[PDB]
């Protein structure tokens, strides 16, 4: 909401919120990072993405600050990410075996190319206090130790599954409105893993915006013509809808939930769009 | 006796522990008077109870309750007011009379002389965080239900032990997802990853040396009741040492 | 479909299932199917009519052995011309004792036969006067699906209009509860802790019996509980009701009944004969 916009890293978002309005929310990510300082003076680090700015932050001899500096993600079907892996930096050499899986070499593949991604744009630049003469800047080559794999889902979105978007229009409902939700779902780059499986199943599943786990019978709640299923075609694009007829709350999420068939812990994306309704 | 009744004292660790003694005049004579009533003619009594009030001990005082007491007289009715009661310190268990009266205004404005007024025993019938190892306890010197916007909040922390080794505890808050019936299935996860996206610690690693300023920001907004992802840890003999208390809400 | 009663009496429905497009269900009732319907008011509100519904279901054995019937046997101009031309009754008598197993037919896999022989099946086709091509055609049909798997194609095209309907009808007809009055209360959240910020439920229920209660319970809270105890003048119009406490607690137990169906009758003026009450925190 308005009047935050005190903080550095917020009016960055807000304000290619405001315009250019395709480029939604909730897919920035933050980047959090701390500085260390091992000397005795002060430091006035200006961080520099592509276009963020950060202000004269300051760190005294031990006391850590988390810059937490804000990205977008990136488009697993505008790069692509598997590509000639780990490039030598001069051509030739032995040409030894590998000597490792190619599923192992996917995943090594993935976890370089998103480092040196969030390598190439990040520079630094900073300052003493006592001297305010010798300015100076970092990289990071030797600093960014690897990924893991929570990292390696959260930049690249195309590590998942499926990849979903689901909109529902006019959310201010009254009472009586039954209104189609849209889901568009797409396969990903690891529509080639399974393939012996030819059917994913849906669970669409509700939330209310303060508690939580509203019960699938749904009296008194949002009543739904058909059932929360819906399976889904893999490798192609699947538009699934389910009709909303609303009694009385306040507010909802929807959600979606991917499970690879129909018995228990077969389950494989908790995935979390969670569009909010609200209703009067 | 007419009128049937019972004594509920609720307890609460914020120093109270609160009394309402609940009315209603049962069935039991009603269906006997209200068939006499009804050869009368009269179904709609009024009983009215106008006078009643609590006693604390030997030094019977009226204790002022939070609700209030009109003249009150219909058909039927039940009643239960709410009167604050001081919580003793350990099991003083305050014996108590409960006094009332209604003069029983019955058919052709017939009055009669009641009330209900005997005494009982008022038993109620049933922050801080202890360690493992040390000596050490964890409050928070702020107070734990607090509002705030997404913007930055300041929070503070106790630490006090035995002075024998007094040092070397860390935070850290790990903002990571626990991993994991499908519904439960469903909760469980949607639990965690609101734990381990709301808030981020802008100071994690924080070494403590009494006195520590932790130092939050909260992205996304609900009631954070037990926000449990912080873990401070003894870096002799490392033992997961959880604080799960406070809360947030962001509106 | 559901049906408006023969009195056309201006009962107005909103919502209504057309699958046309999702031609697609299973029914082991692990999970569930809910249709929901909306019906409005008319100019009068009564109680008593008559409702029906066109179920239009069919079999998955009779969609699985027509995709069976026309794509894995006799999907030409010359089989279906010649071969199994006029012993199609034979097929027919073939076709019931299949018993294709359907757990897996909505997990990886579709038309996938269980555990059934063949060669007692062969020996009655050579029993029979059949020619060679259409033993070759049958037997190539059933060695194919000896052991075989599906994905979600010809969900409808296999069955695109080819297919019967057995149209169900039911009844039901609105039922309706006794005493119909209409109750407005008072809440003043008088909170021994600060607020708990509860959650509202504005409960609209109704009562079927004579001398009887229709009882009430308060909204639900999620913060520091067995608190936020409120007060509360009853105010209810319309009637002769009665009462369950004033002043009440919000914890653990609620108990806030309302025991007012044991006198003040009314009339049906609603579709129903319920009672709407409706707190309010001043």
């Amino acid at each position: 909401s308005s009047q935050v916009e005190n903080v550095d890293w917020i009016e960055y978002v807000m304000s290619k919120i405001r315009a250019e309005s395709n480029l939604h929310s909730r897919d920035f990510i933050l980047l959090l990072l701390d500085f260390r300082n091992s000397w005795i003076d002060g430091i006035k680090l200006n961080v520099q993405f592509e276009d963020f700015t950060s202000n004269e932050y300051h760190v005294e001899a031990s006391h850590t600050s988390r810059i937490i500096v804000p990205i977008k993600k990136i488009d697993y079907k505008k790069y692509n990410f598997e590509n000639t892996p780990i490039p030598r930096i001069y051509p030739g050499r032995q040409f030894i075996q590998s000597g490792l899986n190619e599923e192992q070499t996917i995943e090594m593949r993935q976890k370089f190319w998103c480092r040196e991604h969030i390598i190439s744009k990040l520079k630094c630049n900073w300052k003493l206090t006592t001297d305010q003469s010798v300015t100076g800047s970092v990289d990071f080559n030797k600093f960014i130790e690897k990924f893991d794999h929570k990292m390696v889902y959260t930049i690249y979105p195309g590590r998942l599954f499926y990849g979903v978007q689901l909109l529902l229009d006019e959310p201010k409902v009254k009472v009586g409105e039954i209104i189609n939700l849209k889901i568009i779902t797409e396969p990903t780059s690891t529509c080639r893993r399974k393939q012996n499986s030819t059917v994913n199943f849906l669970d669409i599943v509700i939330f209310d915006s303060k508690t939580s786990k509203i019960l699938p019978r749904s009296n008194r709640r949002i009543l739904y013509n058909g059932s929360l299923t819906k399976p889904i075609s893999t490798t192609k694009v699947s538009e699934i809808n389910l009709e909303i007829i609303p009694i009385e709350k306040g507010r909802y999420e929807f959600s979606v939930c991917i499970s690879k068939s129909n018995n228990q812990d077969g389950i494989i994306q908790f995935d979390s769009e969670n569009v909010i309704l609200s209703v009067i | 006796l007419l009128n049937m009744r019972l004594r509920n004292i609720s307890l609460k660790s914020e120093h109270c522990i609160l009394s309402s003694l609940d009315f209603q005049t049962s069935k039991a004579s009603e269906q006997l008077t209200k068939k006499f009533i009804y050869p009368q003619e009269h179904n709609s009594f009024l009983k009215l109870n106008f006078q009643e009030i609590s006693y604390k001990l030997i030094d019977g005082t009226s204790q002022i309750e939070l609700d209030p007491i009109c003249p009150l007289k219909v058909p039927l009715t039940a009643f239960s007011y709410d009167s604050i009661s001081a919580t003793f310190k350990l099991v003083l268990l305050p014996k108590s009379t409960q006094p009332h009266r209604v003069k029983i205004t019955l058919a052709y404005e017939l009055e009669l002389h009641p009330n209900l007024k005997l005494p009982v025993r008022t038993s109620w019938e049933t922050s801080l965080v202890n360690s493992k190892l040390s000596n050490v306890k964890f409050k928070f010197i702020n107070s734990n239900i607090k509002v705030i916007k997404g913007e930055k909040f300041t929070m503070r922390l106790q630490i006090i032990n035995s002075s024998s080794s007094p040092l070397d505890l860390v935070v850290y808050y790990n903002n990571t997802i626990n991993p994991i019936t499908l519904e439960n299935q469903y909760q469980l996860h949607n639990k965690y990853r609101k734990i381990a996206e709301g808030i981020i610690l802008l100071s994690n690693d924080y070494k403590i040396p009494y006195f520590a300023d932790l130092r939050f920001i909260g992205i996304m907004s609900g009631y954070y009741g037990t926000l449990s992802g912080l873990k401070v840890l003894d870096l002799n003999t490392n033992e997961l040492i959880e604080v799960g208390n406070g809360a947030s809400v962001l509106i | 479909e559901l049906s408006a009663p023969d009195t056309r009496n201006d009962y107005n429905i909103r919502g209504d299932y057309i699958a046309t497009t999702p031609a697609l269900i299973t029914f082991d009732g692990n999970e569930s199917f809910i249709n929901c319907y909306e019906i409005t008011a008319n100019n009068n509100f009564d109680s008593k009519d008559i409702f029906n519904l066109k179920v239009r279901y069919n079999t998955l054995k009779e969609q699985l052995d027509c995709f069976i019937t026309d794509a894995v046997l006799i999907e030409g101009d010359v089989e279906w011309f010649i071969l199994f031309e006029k012993w199609k009754t034979f097929w027919e008598l073939e076709i019931l004792k299949k018993l294709k197993y359907d757990y897996d037919a909505f997990k990886e896999n579709r038309i996938i036969r269980l555990l059934k022989t063949s060669i007692d099946l062969n020996k009655t086709k050579s029993k029979i006067r059949n020619l060679c091509i259409e033993k070759a055609v049958l037997d190539k049909i059933l060695i194919c699906l000896n052991k075989v798997s599906r994905g979600i194609a010809v969900c409808n095209t296999d069955m695109d209009e080819y297919v019967r309907n057995l149209v169900p009808k039911q009844l039901t007809v609105p039922v309706q509860l006794p005493g119909f009055e209409q109750f407005f209360h008072v809440q003043f959240e008088q909170m021994e802790t600060s607020h708990d910020a509860l959650h509202d439920t504005i409960a609209t229920i109704g009562n079927s019996l004579s001398y009887t209660v229709i009882v009430e319970n308060l909204s639900g809270q999620w913060g520091q509980d067995v608190i936020d105890d409120g007060g509360y003048i009853f105010e209810i119009l319309s009637s002769n009701e009665w009462l369950i406490h004033g002043q009440k607690r919000c914890a653990i137990k609620e108990k806030r009944k309302e025991f007012e169906v044991h006198l003040i009758p009314l009339k049906k003026g609603y579709l129903n004969f319920p009672r709407v009450e409706i707190t309010n925190i001043n």
